[PDB]
């Protein structure tokens, strides 16, 4: 899961 | 469509053209496409102009496409999200004359070794910029002047050794800054300015603990609960706050926020 997904809590 | 999957979610139209051995944009896609996935094809050069017929297109992924050149002809007035991650770009596409509504740009894991003066000019709506995993050593002055609304900025895992002093200037809304795993040794005084920054990742840099680290030491004091350690594979709400992750190089892990600074400024006695 991507950095971007992580920072949105979407992992 | 005879090749791409088309997924209708009320008014939303998401087209999946991922991994289909495409060497060009397929020509018969719905004129009403909201989101287009073009991941894991072979799109060495790609022309943004070819997407003009798609009036409602708000998100485009060209990740993992062996992309080397992105031609910036024409204009896509509604495109909000552009993912160019894991490609072969050796310099940053200059997009400000092309994507005026862009809010999210991901160019992580390319081959970028610098950003040019004015790289982001005209991207006035930008909110998120991801540059993790390139080869950057510094940034040009004024890089984020064009992008005052920026909220999240990743420069993680580059090889940065200097940050311009005014980098964060006029960022009234910045909420996440990722600088971990570079080669940084100092922070210019006042770098952070006066706006609250909820999430900073600053670990895995060889910080030089001399009198010029005092600014950073004092900022880390005022901000200990805002300093985190990156963990892969999880949500950020899952990650540990740890102001002591930020360590003096040549030290055995002495935490910058602890730095005494005894005898600063160094003078003859
Ligand atoms: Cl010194």
């Amino acid at each position: 899961c991507t950095e971007r997904m992580a920072l949105h809590n979407l992992c | 469509h005879p090749i791409c999957e088309v997924s209708k979610v009320a008014s939303h139209l998401e087209v999946n053209c991922d991994k289909r051995q495409l060497t060009a944009l397929p020509p018969d896609l719905p004129k009403d496409t909201t989101i287009l996935h073009l991941s894991e094809n072979l799109l060495y050069t790609f022309s943004l102009a070819t997407l003009m017929p798609y009036t409602r297109l708000t998100q485009l992924n060209l990740d993992r496409c062996e992309l080397t050149k992105l031609q910036v002809d024409g204009t896509l007035p509604v495109l909000g999200t552009l993912d160019l991650s894991h490609n072969q770009l050796q310099s940053l596409p200059l997009l400000g004359q092309t994507l005026p509504a862009l809010t999210v740009l991901d160019v992580s894991f390319n081959r970028l070794t610098s950003l040019p003066l004015g790289a982001l000019r005209g991207l006035g709506e930008l909110q998120e910029l991801y540059l993790k995993g390139n080869e950057l050593k510094t940034l040009p002055p004024g890089l984020l002047t064009p992008t005052p609304k920026l909220e999240k900025l990743s420069l993680a895992n580059n090889q940065l050794t200097e940050l311009p002093a005014g980098l964060l200037n006029g960022l009234e809304n910045l909420d996440t800054l990722l600088l971990q795993e570079n080669s940084l040794y100092t922070i210019p005084k006042g770098f952070f300015g006066s706006h609250l920054l909820p999430f900073a990742f600053l670990h895995g840099n060889p910080w030089l603990c001399n009198c010029e680290i005092l600014y950073f030491r004092r900022w880390l004091q005022d901000n200990a609960e805002n300093v985190y350690v990156w963990k892969q594979g999880v949500d950020v709400k899952a990650m540990t706050s740890n102001v002591a992750s930020v360590q003096c190089d040549n030290s055995d892990k002495f935490p910058v926020y602890k730095y005494p600074g005894k005898g600063c400024p160094l003078v003859p006695r």
